[PDB]
């Protein structure tokens, strides 16, 4: 049972460049087509659609950091601000 | 999911907790240990993926130690999430998170956890730095439905959570309570230690075919926070 990378996360810096050392850890191409294809084949695209509309739009309203941190999370993976924040509340989907 | 919160015969609390999930193929290689940097110091500690913001586990030195379990919910419609979280509520794993960032004790992260309004059920787990400073918050979308304390002078040394209610019977069918009690049974007030702990959540099927990581830690000793990833 091998341990998992220590990483360190600044909070001093913006919420949408905090996370990019750590995204650079796993291959990030092979985390964005992960991403999007069990997104994709879960969520349909209408729906997908409609809810990157509300967080783009609402996004000063939304909680934070975590919005605006999964706004750079999914700018960095070019994902979809829907599928990035589709993943990030996949337990509340449940 | 299994978390244990425990106290040894010195007084010293122990926290750990195993992380089951599907997908877990893919979670296990994106497992990574954060330290939160905040003002030139190390504000808190957590285990989680990469893309992923929240915290199902993390630890605010010498304060508290948290992890998050799932319970089943009424079922939820994608329109009132959203307006959940327009109505002011946090997804669980966003509470913890800020509560590791905002709570100065361990009393107010109970009091944080217990209270606010959440999107989803969840059981939260929390370990302190002082004799007894252990709990089992079970939480409905409202607020606290119970709050399970750790009992050391009456022989209650250790609170087990699974993913049902602890003054329920567990499912025949997933039943990794019983054996999280054995096995915590066996080793003993007295043996309890981070390494022991890790020794009872390898215990099968509190580790099984779906088990993506394992977390022991203490408040106290920060330095001794430690994951590992199972079935790798
Ligand atoms: C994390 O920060 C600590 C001090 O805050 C430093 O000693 C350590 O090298 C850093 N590790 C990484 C992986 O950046
Ligand atoms: C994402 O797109 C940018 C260009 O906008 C590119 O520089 C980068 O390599 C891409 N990364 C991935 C993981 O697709
Ligand atoms: C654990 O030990 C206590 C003895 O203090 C016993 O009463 C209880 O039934 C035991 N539980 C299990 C699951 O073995
Ligand atoms: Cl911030
Ligand atoms: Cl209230
Ligand atoms: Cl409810
Ligand atoms: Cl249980
Ligand atoms: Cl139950
Ligand atoms: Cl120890």
């Amino acid at each position: 049972s091998p341990a998992p990378p220590r990483v360190n996360v600044s909070l001093d810096a913006a919420p949408a460049a905090r996370w990019l050392p750590v995204l650079r850890l796993f291959d990030p191409g092979l985390l964005r087509a992960a991403v999007a294809r069990i997104v994709g084949d879960r969520v349909p695209k209408w729906v997908r659609d409609v809810i990157g509309k509300l967080v783009a739009e609402m996004e000063s309203f939304l909680p934070q950091p975590y919005t605006e941190e999964i706004r750079g999370i999914s700018d960095f993976l070019n994902l979809s601000l829907a599928d990035g924040f589709i993943v990030n509340l996949a337990y509340e989907a449940s | 999911c299994t978390s244990v919160v425990a106290q040894d015969s010195r007084g010293h609390i122990y926290h750990g907790r195993n992380l089951d999930y599907p997908f877990g193929d893919l979670l296990r290689k994106m497992t990574v240990d954060v330290q939160f940097l905040k003002n030139g110091q190390i504000a808190f500690t957590g285990t989680t993926f990469i893309g992923y913001v929240g915290l199902w586990t993390g630890q605010s030195p010498y304060k508290f130690t948290v992890s998050g379990d799932e319970r089943a919910d009424k079922g939820w419609w994608w329109e009132n999430m959203i307006a959940a979280l327009f109505q002011g509520h946090s997804p669980v794993s966003w509470l913890i998170r800020t509560t590791l960032s905002e709570s100065e004790d361990f009393e107010a992260s109970v009091y944080k956890l217990a209270k606010t309004p959440l999107i989803a059920d969840v059981y939260y787990i929390v370990g302190g730095t002082a004799p007894g400073e252990g709990v089992v918050v079970t939480r409905n979308r409202g607020g606290p439905a119970d709050i399970w304390p750790l009992d050391p002078l009456n022989g209650a040394w250790f609170r087990v959570e699974t993913n049902y209610d602890h003054w329920k019977p567990v499912p025949k069918s997933d039943d990794r309570r019983t054996p999280a009690i054995k096995a915590l049974n066996a080793t003993g007030q007295a043996n309890l230690s981070l390494e022991a702990l890790f020794q009872v959540l390898s215990v099968v099927p509190v580790c099984n075919k779906i088990t993506v990581y394992t977390t022991v830690m203490s408040a106290a000793t920060p330095d001794k926070y430690m994951t590992r990833i199972r079935n790798l």
